[PDB]
């Protein structure tokens, strides 16, 4: 029985992020010191990162399965929609900003509505 | 998650629904977010942690 | 009985767009030459135009009521999410771009996914 | 809408659902979009119509 389940939403260009995500879960599930009696399970979905409705829909399907946190590796286009969904549903959102085609990162500038509690944690530095 | 399970503050995951009449947030979510936010680990990037603004502050350029 | 129902999604700053929208429906429902035997009815929802998930959710509620077309008056932040929703649901989307605070308009530079049919018609000129 | 009724090619509105197992698009949507796209009216902006790209082409600056 697993009580520790996490969700992940990846851009279609982020196959290496999925490989490393699965390896990291593997490495932790072999660590006896952390989570001594509990294995981490997960559900991963790939989406078009230029389709914000698809990103919301698939993130919502992961939340229907039941998750403790949502990890995303995606560009700015769907980032605002995932952050606002995470705020509405109270799901901790670990956001890894991907740049397009190896271009230098700029801030997303999503200007997320600040009336509600922010459930997004930005994993990459400013 | 390890700290939440070793402090007897676990909230079970819930099946949530988006865009429904009785859509409701995860009741465990606020306590989980605060536990993750004040977490810190040594990893492949160096040190991963979050400031008050919810962002990782740590970066080095060569 | 009414068979002609349209939906509208407005930014919170777009109260004048709602007033004119309602007046235009009024004027047409007094025109005997156009839609000779049918009145236009509507459902209007105001949203935070910086919350793309809220814009999608409320647009989806209007589609649940049943609409022939969706009119939006909103900025670029939620425009991409509404356009991708309209493409998924096959709902004609009449998009009126609002600028922020009377700033000169720039293109939304949406990079909206072109694999699917575009259900968005951009009402304001380039 | 007037043209679509006159041409006898009305498709009734449907109650749609987003993010559900059997979410399905409006079957009348493709024919309605094409009818709207080739529409043109004289209004408060001058002439409102759409080019092939789905955008209004008409603008004047003073």
């Amino acid at each position: 029985d697993s009580i520790i389940h996490i969700g992940a939403i990846f851009d279609e260009s982020a196959k290496k992020d999925d490989e490393v995500f699965r390896t990291a879960v593997g490495d932790l599930n072999q660590n006896e010191e952390i989570l001594q009696t509990e294995k981490i399970t997960f559900s991963v979905t790939f989406v078009d990162g230029n389709n914000p409705f698809q990103a919301v829909q698939e993130a919502c399907e992961l939340m229907n399965q039941g998750i403790l946190a949502l990890v995303s590796s995606i560009g700015c286009t769907s980032a605002g929609s995932l952050q606002s969904l995470a705020d509405a549903m109270h799901i901790p959102h670990l956001f890894i900003q991907r740049s397009t085609a190896g271009t230098p990162r700029s801030g997303c500038g999503l200007t997320r509505s600040n009336r509600n509690d922010d459930y997004t944690l930005s994993v990459r530095p400013p | 998650f390890h700290k939440k399970l070793q402090d007897r503050k676990w909230h079970s995951m819930a099946s949530l629904s988006c865009i429904r009449k009785n859509s409701k947030p995860w009741q465990g979510g606020r306590s989980m977010l605060e536990t993750i936010k004040k977490g810190g680990v040594n990893g492949l990037t160096g040190d991963l942690e979050f400031g008050e603004n919810g962002g990782n502050p740590n970066v080095h350029f060569e």
